[PDB]
Order: C-alpha cells, then structure tokens, then sequence
C-alpha cells in the first residue's frame, strides 16, 4: 500500500508511515466521528425564536403576521429549555445525546443521539426531532394554550410544510435538505463555502481539510471511487486535504512571501520531477519537452495539493478569497503548458474554475466564493478537488466581501465551530491512525 | 532549481508568449503615476488610495497557520479595494492575447484575479498593487495603444475591422491618434477626464506583425506551429484517456 | 329583507336567456320546487350556436374532427335541461359559464400573469455592496438615473453594448420597475413616475402599519413582460429581474462591466434581496417558484388590494379575496396546471356569481357581530368558534332547502360545501380576528353539513376535511402550521378542487378592515399600483367585462408581428 | 467560392437602411479596414420603429420606457453601422431585431409546439379495458374513440350536463392522431387520425421505425398553445390524461369513475406515457417538458429535415444546429434561465449568413473524400484528430481571410461555437458516432483557443475543459452516451453556445443513415403537417416571422377581447 | 442489461439508439460478474457485503458493506456503488474498449445524470430517490 506521512497544520509531523488506505472515509475512525457526527447536529437560535414571535415575522422573507406577537423570556429561560430539549431529544437516558446552551442562552446546538441517524434513511431527524422538542418545550414551559401553538410552532419550523425547507425557522444545520441535491451522493458536498470557514474559525489548512473530508467522502457516496479509481481518490484527497508529506504546508511557507500562481506550478513540476512522478519525455526542436508519468494517480494528486499551494499563497497574499477562482484555472492551464500533462482532475478543477470565475464576476449568478460548494451547479463538476480551495480562500478573508461568513453563517458557524473535532480535523484524522 | 520552459514552439508567435509569461517584455513608453490614475478612474491622481477595511495593523486577524506565513500585499496590508484594469486587443496583431495577460499576470505578480474573455481580459487587485501592474502592461510592448484599449465597459472592437488609421474602434472614444500619437482623455469606462494623456505613437502594421502573440495566416500562421498543435493533440489525448482510466 | 341573491335568481330562473324560454314556458318563482325539461339542446345558447359553428368550421378547415356537441355521450347534447346565465356578484353583469373558463376569459389569464411576472427586490443590500466595496455615494440622484435606465432596460433593451438585439417596445408595454419605502425623505426625492407612494394609496392606519413593518427599507417591484411570462414559466420572472438590475448597477454607477462586486449584487438580487411570491414545490408535481402550488394563502390575500380601498366593508374584501383566489386556485392552478380540458369553472363560480356566498357570510357576519359586540371582538376560544359556525351552517342549508333555485345553481354538493364553509369560516375569522379559528370553523361546518344531507362533495373532496379538524391546532412537522402560512402546498391541501380559495379568504377575514396585510408588507405594497394591469382592488369587476369581450388590458399578444 | 460570399456581399457591400454601406462604408469581403460613421440608430429603421414605439410608451403610461438615448454615456448604439442578416441558405435578409424569441412568432411557437406535446401508448389502456371489463377493442370501437376524444381533448364535455368548455376558437391548434406498426391498424384507422409511417418516411426509414416500434400503438397529443402558455411544460400530460380518461369512459360504456379508470389514469399519467423530457434539479426547478429536461437525442427526433432530405446530412444536421440552437440558447439559457435582452447573436450563426454552413460542409467534404464516405470512418482517436484539427484549421483561416466573417461572429463564443460544431458534426458524420463528434468538439475547443490567445466569454469552456476527460469517463455524473445527455447534462447545465450545437452532432451521427436518434416515438409524432411549427424547415419559418409574415402562430386571445 | 445493450434501448420510454447495439453474453457468465462485483462493492475482504446470483443468473442482489451507509449522508450509494461496479465489471469481463464504455454505462445507470433517476437502467432498489420526498422524513415511506 502506498504510505504518506500526516503533517498538522503547521507542519508538525504527527503519524509516520500511514497507509493511505486508512485515511478512507471507509476505515478512519475521525472521518467516521466528523461524518456522523455533522449529520446528527443541529443549532438551535433561542433568541431569534424569541425576537420572531415577538415581532410575529412568521415565515421570514419580509413576513409580519399582526395580530400575533407573543412575548415568551426565551434567552432568559435558557438553562430550563436546554434540559426540557435534552430530555426529549434523548432515547434513553444516558445515551449519546448532546444539548447544550452557547453565547449565554441565545443558542443550543443539539446533538441527536446516533439511533435517530441509524435507523432513519438520511440526517434530516437532526433537524426534525430538534423543532419538535424545541416548540414542544416552548409550549410547555410558557403554558402556551392551544389557540396559540400553531404561532410557536411556525416561529420555530418556518413556512414548513407549505416550504420543503424551514424558510424563517430558528433550527438550521451545515447540510441543506436532500430535496436540493444535484444527483446521487451530493448531500455531504452541499455545505456553503462560508459555513465551512465559520466552523473552522478561518484556520485556512482546517477548512480546506473539512471541506475536503466531506467532499471526498461525497465523491464515494456518489459511486466514483470504486475499483480503478480508489487508489486515485485517496492520493488526491490526502494530499489536497490532509496535507500528505507536508507538501501543501510546508509548499506555502517556502513560497509565502514571494511566490505568485507561476512560483506553485513551478513548484510542483519541480517536486514532481525530483520525486520520479514525471520525467522527460519528447523533445521538440525548440527544446521544449513533453513530460511523462509512471504513476497517474500521484501525478494528480501532486497538482491538487499544488492548486491549493497557489489559492493559499495568492488569496493569502490578497488577504481576500475572490481570487480563487482564477487560481484554480491557471495553476491548472499553465502546469499544461509546462509539462503537457492533464492538470489537476484531467481539465476539471480548470473547468470548474472557468465557470466559477464566471459566476463570481458577471450579473448571472454565483455570488462571491463563500455561497458555493461542491453542490452548486457552478462549481460540483470536479471529483473534489475545487471547493476545499474555495473554502480556504474565504477563511483567508480580511474584510473584503459583503456575503462573508459574518452574514450568511453566524449561527452554524457558532454551533458547529464548538465540536472539536469540526472544527480541527487534521489532528483529529492523524490522531485515529 | 527549476528552470521552466513555459510554453512549446519555435516561431516568433510562440517566442512572445513566452516573453510575456516571463516578464521579458521591452519599455517602450513612459506613463506618469498621476496619468495612468486618472485613466484607471478610480481615485482622484495624486490622493490616498481609499480604504474597504481597516489596514491589517488595526485588525485583529484569526489564528492561522497559512495567514502566519503568507505576507500580505502592501495593499492587503492597508485595507485597500479590490479595483482593475480591463484591456481589449484587436485580432488584427495586436501584441497581447487575453490568455497571454492573464499569465503575465499570474506568473509575475503576487496576489492577483485575472479573467480572461475574447473582447476584455480584465485583472482585479488591491488597488495600490492593481496600480503597479496597470503600469507595467501599458507602458510595455504588451500594450500598443492604437490596437489596444483600456476599456472597463463597452468593449466591441477586437474583432471587428480596424478604422481607416489603423485604430480599433472604441464606442466611446476613449483614446484616439492626435497628431501622430495617441491620446486619451476619458477614464476606462468613459467618463470625461481634466487631462489629455499623451500614449506614444502607434506601432507600424510590420511592427506588431513581429511583436504579436496572436496567429494570424498571412503572418504566423497557427497551422505552421507544429509544436503547440502537438501539445494541444497530447493533453487532449492524455486527459481523453484518464478520464477513461486514470492509468498512465 | 329579501335574500341577497333574489335578483340574481330571479335573472337565472325566471327571464330569458338566449331562446331557452325562461321568461314564459319554463319561468319559475324562485322557491318553485318543480320545473320544465324541454330538451331544447344547444340552440337554446346564442355562445353554444357560436362555439357549434366555429367548431364545424375548424373541422372542415383542418380535415381533422374539432368541437361537435353531438359528440356527447349517447348523442344526447347538453342543453336537455335550460341553459342559464350567471350574475357578477355585486353586479348586474349577465353572462355564461363559458364566458368565465380561464380559457375564455383574458382578464382571468393576466391576473395570473400579473402574479407569476412579478417579484420585489430590495435595494438596501446592493447600494451597501456599492458603498463598500467601490465605495460609491448613493443618492436621490443617483438613484432616479438607476430607476430610468432599468426601466428602459427591464423589458429587454440594451445598456451597455453595442449592434444589439433586442425586445420590441410594442410587445413588452406592461414591463415595469416602481419603487417603495419605508423612508419618508427617499419617497419624496425619488421621481415621482417610479414612487408606489404609501401615504397616497392606503388610508393613513393602514399606511403607518405598513411603515412600521418596512422601517427605513427600501424595494423595488418588478413586473417583466406578459408575453415572456407566457412563453417561459414562474421561476423564470426573479432570473429576468436579476439581469436587468444587474446591467443597470453597472452603468449607473461607473463598475467594470462584469466584476466581482457584480457577482455580489447578482447573488443581492437573486438570492439575498429576494422576495418571490412562493418557493418551489415537491417533485411529484415538481414546479419552481412563482407557480400557484407555492403561494401561500396569506400572500394570495395580500395581492387582492380590495381592503385599501374599502376597509369599511371587510366582507366584501373576504368576498374579492374569494374571487380572485378561487379563480386562480381552483381553475387555472387545480383545474389547469394540475389537470385541464373543461377543467374546474364551476366548481370556482360559486365564489363570484349568483351572490348566494354573499347571502351566506353577511349572514354570518351580522350574526357575529351582534352576538359579540363587533368585528375582532369574539374570543378566539372553541365556543365561539362552536357558536358562529353552527348557526352559520344551519341558515345556509336551510337558504338551500327555501330555495331550490339556489340549490340547482350550486348543483354539486362540493360548491354547497365550499359556500358555506366560506360564510362559517369568514364569519368566525372576522369574529375572532384569527386565521386558526377561522379554518376550525370551516371544518365543523362540512362535519354538520355531511350530516344535514347525507352527501358532501366529490369523492376526494373531504381528504382535507376529514383530517381539517385535527390538524388546525398540531404541531407535527407537516401538519403544523400557522394559518397565514398556509398554501396550495401545505399537504392536506395539495389536491382538491374548493378549499384553497376558501381558505385565502378566511386568512382576509383575520384581517380585513383591521389590519393592512394578513402577512406581507411587501407583496401588498408591490400590487398596490393602478398600472398592474389586472385590477386586484376589483377582481369581480375585470372578470365580468372581460366575460363580455370588452376588457381592454391584455398584455402579451403577438398581433404586431404575425398578419392580421 | 466560400459558401457565406453572397451573406458577406448583403451584410458589408450592400446598403441597409439608410447605414451607408451601399457608398462611403461599402467594402470588399476581404479588407481589413472600414469606416465608423457614427450615424446612430437612426441609419435603421426598425431601431427607429422601437424608439418611436417607446417614446409613445413613456407617454402614454407615464413612466420612462425604451431609450436608446439611455445607452451608458449617453453614446446610441449604431456607432458602428448597423448591418443585417440573411438566413442561411435562403435569401431572406432581417434585421438581428426580428431574431430575438420575443419579437419571433415563429421561434415562440416551435417551443410552444414541443411542451403542448407528449406520446401516450394504447396497447397497455386496450389491455385494461379487455382484461377489466372483458370489452372488445376493434377498429370501429378505435375510430369513435379518436372523434370525441378531438372533440373533447381542446375541453369540451362528454359526460355532463349544463357544463362550461374552453371555446373552439381559442383551441384550433389542439387535437390527436395516431400512429402504429400495426399495418393492418393503420390501414383500418379512419384516415383524419392517422400520421401513416409510410407515407411520411422513405421506405428504408419507414422500415427502421417500424422494426423499434413493432405492433405497438401511440397518441401523438397535443393540447391548446393559449393553454401551454397559461400553464407550464408539466400541465400537458396532465391534460391530455383527463381527456383520454373521460374519452374511454364514453367510449367503452364505463362507469364514469371506477377502479378501471384509475388504471387507465395510471396508465395515461405514468406507464404509458413519453414527455419529451423529466423534471431536473432544485436549484434550477422545473417539471417535465421544459427545456432543461430536453435531451439532445429527443431534440434531434423532433427535428425534421432527415424524412424530407436525407441525401444532404450535412443540411440535416445544419436545420438541426438552427431549432435546437434557438430553443436551447435563445428561449432556455436566454429566457427561463436568465433574460432581458439575452442571447439572439449568440444563437444566430447556427441559422444565420451561410458560416457555420461553409465550414461544415468543408469537414464532412474532408472527411467523406478522406475516408471512403459517411460513415465509413473508423471510431478512434486517430479519426478524431485528425478530421478536428483539418477542420478547426480551416475555420481559422476562414475568419482571417474574411475580416467580414469575423465582424459578424464578432464574439468569440460564438466563433468557438460555429468551428466546433463543424469539427463535432464532420467527425459524427464521418464515424457515425456521438461520443466521436464529442471528443472533436472538444479538441477544436483547445486548438482554438491555443491559435486566438482567446475563446469565449469568461465562462466558456466550463464544460470545454471538462470535455475531453468526460467523453469517455463512465463515472456517476460524467458517464452518458451522447444521445442522452441533455440540458442537465452537469457540466452542460449553465452556458450558452453548446446545447443545440451538441443536438447538431447527435444529428450527424445519424443523419442520412438512420430514421432517428435515440426515439423512434418522438421522431414519428413530430412527422406532422398540422402541428404549426415546421419542424422539417426551421430556417424558412424564422425567416418567414423575421418578415412578420408568418401566419401559423397558435393561441392568441384576440376572440375574446376588443381591437 | 444484456437486454438493454442487444437492443440498444438505452435510457427507455420507447428509446433505441441506432448503431450502438452489442451483444455481450451476461446471464451465461453471472457467476464471474458476482465474483468481480462482490470484489468491487466491499470495502475489506471478508465484511458484511454480499453479492449473490439469483434465478438462473438473471439478477444480483448486493448488500453493501455498512460502512457505506454509515459514513455517508443518505442510503444511495448502495444504488451508486452497485450500479459502478457492475460497469467496471462488465467492461472488464468484455474487454470492452473506451469508445464504447458509455454505451455499456448508460445501459446499467440509465439516463442518469440527465435525469435525477436511473431511467431505463438496471439497478433499483424498493426505496425511490431522496429527492422526490414530499418533506422531512418521507424517504423510507417511499415504498410502493
Ligand atoms: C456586462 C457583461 C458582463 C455580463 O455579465 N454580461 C455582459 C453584458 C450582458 C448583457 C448586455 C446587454 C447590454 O448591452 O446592456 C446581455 C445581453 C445579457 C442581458 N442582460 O440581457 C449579454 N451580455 Ni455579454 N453578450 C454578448 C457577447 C459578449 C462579448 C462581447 C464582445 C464584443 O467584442 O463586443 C463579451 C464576452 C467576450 O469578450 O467574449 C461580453 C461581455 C459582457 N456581457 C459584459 C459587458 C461587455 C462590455 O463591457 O462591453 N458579452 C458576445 O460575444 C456575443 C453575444 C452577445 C449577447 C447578446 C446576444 O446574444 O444577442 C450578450 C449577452
Ligand atoms: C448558476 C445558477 O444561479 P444561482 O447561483 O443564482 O443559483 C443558475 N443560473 C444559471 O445557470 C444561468 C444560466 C444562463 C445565463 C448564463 C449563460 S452563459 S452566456 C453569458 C455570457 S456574457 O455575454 O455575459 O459574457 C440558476 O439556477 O439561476
Ligand atoms: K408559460
């Protein structure tokens, strides 16, 4: 088996020797952890329930119901909502339940005990089973009378079920509903770009590895990493996401305070060439030469950790994320022109990045990189290898874009970035091998 | 070290694009700081470059192993906006292509946002730092002002015929010849300016015939470059093939 | 007094109606319980002799088969029993049925035109985004420029290139951008050609209430072209805005024309300043937003304008409301998208024809509030609901029962029990001024009326029936929901014919002559426009003359560019 | 000769309007120089037309409407002259205006005609009402069966009694026929309800669908166009279904409602039934028989041209490029998916000036000289090559050597898009082959962009840099044979200038050698003179409506309101 | 599938594509495909996958392994890893060349992507696809 060593995000060498085989979503225990663990979780906003029945904006996108308002001490009420939840989200007393109040009353995140998510089709009791304790708590701890329940009732699930979704509810997750996936395996890569720096606290490195872990292990509900692409997936995954050999740290920090886009290609031809991955192969009159590879899958994955070397030294350098969209088209084009070898993803990582440079410059569509994810029409079409890219550019961000994470993700973002091992992946990955 | 070699080809085409990925590139006017300001039209000549956030001195910044060792721009580092510089270039030889621009770009410059599109090939930068870059494409051969145009918006041009004295056409007349140079008095989307900007003579037809990174068949015909065809037909090939089997 | 539908049964059943001799051989008394059957078939019917010929004419043009009422089962044509007319309610409007399908009627297609074509978009958002990250001033001034060139660009003509294509004026007339806002200084420096004027169109509570809701916020309301409306779908409306406001932004404040601050004002404009009319709905009757299923019953009651008009009379809102939601609902929506051919006319003109539903809530309503002592002021309790619907119910079976012309008019048993239910459940929800006791009264009233005749509806029309009552006050995940929020989508309702209509007006009558809107400052400000062209203050009134051929304000036809 | 000099000669050396290009702007097809007047937009008249138009508008309303005064800098279009269009292959010359889907009659009711329509079998509801009922189904009980369901299916009642229906002048666009490989069926069918296959299709095509088809039976419906516009794509099967079922109701003697007309219902709304296309993803929601759903093989069936001239594939797969390009690029990408004034240019070099048609015809003449005739090429990435690059190297040089063509494709999207679909249709031609024309699209895109220092707009060649790995990927989301990928496709679902030239090369795949692409069922429904859009000549009908002369358009509501 | 191929009825609703027809000897060889898909589908020699044929070769049924369902969103991709293995199988089986690996692709999964389903392919399960629920919790009520 092909063996890696598992760098920290600081270039630490935690774990040497590790077969890249238990770094799978499909053996290593942390991915495992992450994985289920994110489907069971749910945030809870105490006081936005509160302020929407105050104000009865039943619904959200500009609704106001007169007539309705009702003034419950929510917030106030916090430590008596929090066990009330607890005890009804829970199957039995002592089991793996989790409820607990965050930012002084205003939230709970909810961790649904795992029973809930094994013997269910998919993740989404995370988000039922938390409304249905959060407003029957509410009922009962304030006495609210029957006449009145519906009102408490939509303050908490929104306009569901006249929605598919909970539009103008208080109980949100990372993970959009599975109506809106694109195609089979794509409910893990629908977590926005933004959520994922929020959850990480804009550790660049954690966020790519989040991102990557859930994109990777997307790639393999999706049916795409069986049999001749297994191995593929894996060197591309923990090289990208998991900093394999330190090559996408310890790549950074050399090239951090001079190195453009071009600094990282060449960087990469270099290693590549000095590792035995490619070497000469035709050359022209001119004296250009064509390179080949003894080994596809290693060649890819050198250009994948290569394609997040260059978003983290120029997004870093621009201390803003718009520029990723460029960096992920010509780190790819021009190691291309270097070599004559396919890029990252065979001209998919390029591909994606024409069309999400497109889609975050022009009136069409898109937005800044912090709404897309690997489930956005923009940006699914590599196996991968673009978002965990996307995902660190945003954290990289020192108050450039408008739809920052401080916008769309304040209560995901404070709920999930409170799991350890959410938001520090890499040591937890290393840790399980 | 490495030395990269860029790009396939033997002819004069394929030599100016690798001059333009490497920054080879000859001076061959001079634009004043104030000048090239006030045709970008993004601040007043001469003033402070505004700010979109506070300078980074000012900014508690979030733990970061990648932050901690990726220097900040001098315009990251002041809270500058992201603004740009838009170019178009005829097909009738100009010296730059859009690809070419934005390698130019993305090889020599730190911290940039290049996009490249048929008519426009625009770059987004802190604007100090966009400013440094602005000046290095226009006042190189990889700009000839009478083929080329600075042009934020209104682009039609490139592909359409030349005017009569050899000039891409501009909707809205932001640079024209004016006594044997050209001279621009509008910023790049076209607002009037208070200043007219004196950009050198045009290069002759036989000139950018011979600075041009564009094929063209009565010059250096694309079909006569065997070696970047052969390039094309490989990473094709390749990418065709992996995408089947990712096997060497 | 006489019951408000005796002219109206008196037109129907006893005067004349083309040649089907109701004025003398088969004139009745309106509590005749007998009549004639005189087989007259369809010459009876000057509109069926027109439909007959038009048909054969088709059939010999195209040699191809095309309308023939002899094709009729058992070639027995309609037209065995007389072919009566329909009264507007509130008019003296006199048509056909056939006059009133969706098909036929152009006013009831640019009503539902008008609704899928439109979206509010806020403005706040994108002048941020330009402030930051260009740092631009947004002004009056700057605004007004904004608001001429999108409305020259909105339909479909260029800003910013050049040797373009683009919409033909002529066919995009009823294309559009106003603005509204809470901010008292903007509304008044704002040309006044773009201002929806909240102080000049709502009496001053209703005004200080919408005022109150918007704060200083600041919207557009956007109405793209009819005949693009027709030619794409309802998702299609917020992605034409979005283009046009995105071009605009670009000129009218000097961007690069495609930058990444664009990119943020497209996700502004799509996506973060939205406000469609309704949101997608489930694959097994999969449509995107701004279709029927995904509006929401209190949006539907905020469209019809009826209440800033004549708040002194809150029935007749719930009674416009009715009109205008079951005609979309029941005929175009349930009858149309989720069906067709002959479709559902009749089982929606109970709500705006022959004042019989009209009997029916005044009733109630008069009861109500005498016995409680005024509109809004009965507790909202399970024995006023108990009260206000039995009695109601019990007067409109008995009215059935007094008059048999009423009861032959509404023949199905499903436009009885959509009848009453509306004068039960109104009168309890302007009793009560809740939307919740409103639709527990609608269900307790079908309970009774099963009961009293021993039939409801059709034989899927108490699906939602039989579960109403339990599901008023749940809160299971798919069953709870508050009134307002309720729409053509809420599960139980997803179906059937002469509930969704019904169900919009008792959310108007939680509001009517007491509040501005039942759940949306925003869509009730946004249709709150004389040159929308379907008029939402008086649906009854455009029905019926476009039911007569003479009303003037279809948008969307191609005639300028086909022969004549 | 180039195949675009007469297009070139109207458009650069003949006057239009009053633009001067007759005199003092007038060119040969080959310089490279011109003048710019700056005559504005009054040198065309119908620009004059619209702003005359909007200025009564802005009058009468009170609210500021079309200005061409409002362009950005105050600067009208028409600086530039303004210059037209000849509609490729034939001699009708427009204005880009009379182009656009919405001022188009014609290009409106092509897709009007494709969502009104769906295919609904007989066999299985014939086998309900033997098996249920023990009913006896013959010719006879067939015939009266298709009178009143014409009758009915515009909505006109059957069953009841004092009933409303939809008004038979607003619904004369709207009936049913069928079709069979039943022989004995179709002879035995009364003649007003057949599309007899044999009639319709040469005799080695007539066979080809008869084979697919064997004995079985099909409804080619199609329900009213003021309808479909009202409504949505999804509402057709939903309305043809209602009046099939009532029609089986009378014709059979049923109850009118048991459980055999559930069955029946069934069997209308989902196991008999072929839409033109399913429902696709949230993001972009839409149900049934809306573009998006619209596979380009299905596309390529409705298409028209190959029954009626299967000698010339290469005009074949060009009327194929035109209907599938307006509908995917104008009406879907430019309308459903984003608007205003959208993407009339980006779609008319598939239909317009004789280019994309010089180039080719050029390729498939390369590659039928080179390879011993249509089809007879082998499919391998030695044909690919060598036929894209022979065929991108010439469009190329074309667009050098005719500064005129390369001012009228003067986007490069729309000059990637023309090459390819020549490469892409040369090769498809040449290998019988779609994943073939596939792979050369692709190359052409590369050898493109590699030649120009240039492709299209920012976000071109998304699915060109995925191409050449997925033409052959069998992954999830990237695995699909070319006849089935489609709209949503997911590295297709986005961009303008690919769409109906992929249909294009799904078409040359199969032009002049087989009856259809991927549905024999579609191909046969669409082989009808009735339906108001003539799906076998799309050029002459845009053209025809270019001149607003075209008489065929379908569901107005001028009957039932004033002058 | 061997149907679908031989016929060239690929993606169904009446479909046939000319030309791409092939005949490939599948039900004969059912015992090798179970082996290769057996080998494809787990994760680890030996775990909780079973391939088994069933009547007469004409059907697998395939359990994936728990692993796959454990660490993934929903259940599909006991659908998408099936459906995967049985193409890597039968292109491995038949030595079927690259230029034809999308018919055999498409005869398994169906139109799928096009559409959201596998229309007209030859790997089903009882449960219908996440995305037709009708709200929150309906998957496993999706069972006709
Ligand atoms: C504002 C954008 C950014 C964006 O998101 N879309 C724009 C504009 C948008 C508008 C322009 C309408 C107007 O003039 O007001 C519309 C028509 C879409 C709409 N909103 O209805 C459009 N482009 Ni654009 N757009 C086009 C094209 C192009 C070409 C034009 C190059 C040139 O030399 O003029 C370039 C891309 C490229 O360089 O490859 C282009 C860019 C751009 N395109 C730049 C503006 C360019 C400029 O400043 O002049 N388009 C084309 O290449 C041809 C088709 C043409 C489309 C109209 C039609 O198909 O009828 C139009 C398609
Ligand atoms: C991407 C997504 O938008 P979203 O990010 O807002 O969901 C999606 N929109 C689209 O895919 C739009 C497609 C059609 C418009 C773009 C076609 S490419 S042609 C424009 C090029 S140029 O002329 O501007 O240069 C939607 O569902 O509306
Ligand atoms: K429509």
């Amino acid at each position: 088996a092909d063996t890696i060593d598992l760098y920290s995000d600081r270039g630490a060498k935690l774990k040497s020797g590790v077969d890249i085989n238990d770094i799978s979503p499909m053996r290593n225990a942390a991915i495992k952890s992450i994985v289920t663990g994110i489907k069971r979780t749910a945030a809870v906003d105490l006081a936005g329930i509160e302020k929407t029945l105050a104000t009865s904006a039943i619904g959200g996108k500009g609704r106001k119901i007169p007539g309705r308002e009702m003034k419950l001490d929510i917030v106030k009420n916090a430590a008596a909502i929090q066990k009330a939840v607890n005890e009804l989200v829970q199957v039995d007393s002592g089991d793996d339940t989790v409820v607990k109040a965050l930012n002084g009353g205003k939230q709970l995140i909810v961790q649904v005990p795992s029973v809930r998510i094994d013997v269910a089709a998919e993740y989404v009791s995370s988000l039922t089973c938390t409304a249905s304790a959060v407003t029957q708590a509410l009922v009962s701890q304030f006495n609210i009378g029957m006449f009145d329940a519906p009102t408490i009732k939509s303050a908490v699930w929104g306009q569901y079920p006249q929605t598919l979704d909970m539009v103008g509810g208080n109980v949100k997750s990372i993970v959009d509903i599975p109506q809106k996936d694109e195609g089979f395996g794509y409910t893990l890569r629908n977590v926005m770009a933004n959520h994922l720096a929020a959850t990480c606290k804009k550790s660049a490195m954690n966020t790519a590895a989040l991102c990557s872990i859930l994109e990777n292990t997307g790639v393999f509900e999706m049916g795409d990493a069986i049999g001749n692409q297994t191995r593929h997936r894996l060197l591309a995954f923990s090289h990208q996401g998991l900093n394999a050999n330190n090559l996408v740290y310890g790549t950074t920090k050399a090239l951090g305070k001079t190195g453009t886009i071009g600094s990282a290609v060449h960087a990469c031809v270099e290693k590549a060439i000095a590792d035995k991955v490619i070497s000469a192969d035709k050359k022209f009159a001119s004296g250009y030469t064509t390179y080949k590879t003894n080994d596809v899958g290693k060649w890819n994955a050198y250009c994948a950790a290569g394609t997040l070397v260059a978003t983290l030294i120029n997004c870093g350098a621009q201390r803003a994320p718009q520029s990723v969209s460029a960096v992920l088209l010509y780190f790819n084009d021009l190691i291309e022109k270097e070599t004559s070898l396919p890029g990252c993803d065979f001209g998919k990582v390029q591909g994606a990045a024409v069309g999400f440079s497109f889609f975050s410059h022009s009136i069409y569509g898109g937005g800044g990189p912090g709404v897309f994810n690997g489930n956005h029409v923009v940006t699914r079409h590599s196996k991968g290898l673009a978002v965990p890219c996307v995902a660190a550019a945003v954290a990289l961000d020192a108050g450039v874009q408008i739809y920052s994470p401080e916008k769309t993700s304040g209560l995901v973002g404070d709920v999930f970035s409170s799991v350890d091992e959410f938001r520090e992946p890499i040591k937890a990955v290393a840790g399980a091998v | 070290a490495y030395k990269p070699q860029y790009y396939p080809g033997s002819t004069s085409v394929a030599k100016n694009r690798r001059k333009h990925m490497s920054d080879d590139v000859e001076k061959m006017r001079d634009i004043s700081d104030e000048d090239l300001t006030a045709l970008l039209g993004h601040r007043a000549p001469g003033s402070d470059y505004p700010s979109t956030h506070p300078p980074l001195s000012e900014i508690g910044e979030p733990a970061c192993s990648v932050r901690e060792v990726v220097e900040p721009t001098p315009g990251a580092a002041a809270g500058d906006r992201l603004r740009y510089v838009q170019w178009s270039d005829s097909m009738y030889n100009a010296p730059s292509v859009p690809y070419w621009r934005s390698y130019h770009a993305a090889i020599n410059f730190r911290g940039v946002d290049p996009g490249t599109l048929s008519g426009r090939q625009v770059n987004e930068m802190r604007e100090r730092d966009m400013e440094e870059y602005a000046k290095r494409q226009a006042e190189t051969e990889m700009t000839d002002w009478g083929l080329a145009g600075m042009r934020g918006c209104t682009v039609h041009g490139h592909s359409l015929r030349l005017q009569e004295d050899g000039v891409m056409f501009d909707m809205l007349d932001r640079r024209r010849l004016e006594g044997g140079v050209i001279v621009s008095d509008k910023d790049q989307v076209g607002v009037p300016i208070d200043r007219k900007v004196n950009l050198g003579k045009p290069m002759s037809e036989a000139e950018a015939a011979k600075r041009t990174t564009f094929y063209r068949v009565d010059n250096v015909a694309f079909r006569s470059d065997k070696e970047v065809i052969e390039h094309v037909q490989k990473v094709w090939e390749l990418r065709t093939k992996y995408g089947f089997v990712p096997k060497a | 007094a006489e019951p408000r539908f005796k002219k109206s049964m008196e037109t129907k059943y006893a005067k004349e109606w083309g040649s089907n001799k109701v004025g003398s051989t088969a004139k009745a008394k309106i509590t005749d319980k007998k009549t004639k059957y005189l087989r007259l078939g369809y010459q009876q019917n000057p509109r069926k002799v027109e439909m007959a010929k038009c048909g054969a004419a088709i059939t010999k043009k195209r040699g191809l088969q095309a309308y023939d009422p002899k094709l009729h089962l058992a070639g027995i044509p309609m037209g065995q029993r007389q072919l009566t007319p329909y009264t507007i309610s509130g008019t003296d409007i006199v048509c056909d049925g056939d006059d009133l399908h969706f098909v036929n009627n152009a006013a009831m297609q640019q009503e539902w035109d008008d609704i899928r074509r439109t979206c509010v978009v806020g403005l706040d958002l994108a002048h941020e985004t330009l402030e930051k990250r260009l740092g631009k001033e947004v002004t009056p001034e700057t605004i007004n420029y904004y608001l001429e060139v999108l409305n020259h660009a909105m339909p479909g003509a260029a800003i910013v290139q050049e040797h373009m294509v683009e919409t033909h004026p002529a066919l995009v007339d009823d294309c559009y951008v106003k603005i509204f806002t809470g901010d008292e200084t903007l509304q008044d420096e704002v040309d006044k050609q773009f201002v929806i004027n909240i102080d000049n169109e709502f009496p001053a509570n209703q005004a200080k209430q919408i005022k109150a809701a918007v704060g200083k916020t600041s919207w557009q309301a956007v109405h793209i072209p009819t005949i693009v409306t027709r030619t794409e779908d309802g998702p299609g409306t917020s992605r034409w805005m979005a283009m046009q406001v995105g071009m605009t932004f670009i000129s009218a404040y000097h961007m690069c024309a495609g930058e990444a601050a664009v990119g943020e004002l497209a996700f502004t404009a799509k996506h973060a300043g939205l406000v469609e009319m309704g949101d997608m709905i489930p694959a097994r009757r999969a449509r995107g937003p701004n279709e029927p299923g995904g509006l929401s019953f209190g949006h539907m009651a905020d469209i019809v304008q009826t209440n800033r008009k004549g708040p002194e009379d809150p029935v007749n809102v719930v009674l416009q409301t009715a009109s205008a939601a079951t005609m979309l609902y029941d005929q175009i929506w349930l009858g149309g998208y989720m069906s067709g051919g002959v479709g559902f006319t009749m089982y929606a003109t109970p709500a705006y024809t022959n004042d019989i539903v009209d009997d029916f809530l005044y009733w109630g309503n008069d009861y109500a509030a005498k016995k409680y002592g005024g509109n809004g002021k009965a507790k909202a309790t399970i024995d006023t609901v108990k009260d206000i619907a039995t009695e109601t119910t019990l007067y409109g079976l008995e009215a059935y029962e007094k008059y048999p012309t009423t009861l032959e008019d509404h023949f199905g048993g499903s436009q009885r029990a959509t009848v009453i239910s509306i004068a039960a459940g109104g009168a309890t929800a302007l009793a009560t001024g809740h939307s919740q006791a409103g639709l527990s009264a609608w269900y307790l009233s079908m309970y009774l009326h099963k009961e009293a005749h021993g039939r409801l509806g059709f034989y899927g029309y108490d699906l939602q029936d039989q579960c109403g009552a339990t599901n008023v006050f749940s809160i299971a995940s798919d069953e709870g929901c508050i009134g307002e929020c309720r729409g053509a989508n809420y599960p139980n309702y997803a179906m059937n014919v002469g509930h969704q209509g019904g169900y919009t007006s008792v959310v108007a009558a939680a509001h009517a002559g007491k509040d501005a809107f039942c759940v949306n400052p925003l869509v009730k400000t946004c249709f709150a426009d004389e040159l929308i062209n379907f008029d939402f203050a008086d649906p009854r009134a455009a029905f019926g003359k476009a039911a007569l051929r003479e009303w003037d304000r279809c948008a969307g036809e191609r005639a300028f560019v086909i022969p004549a």
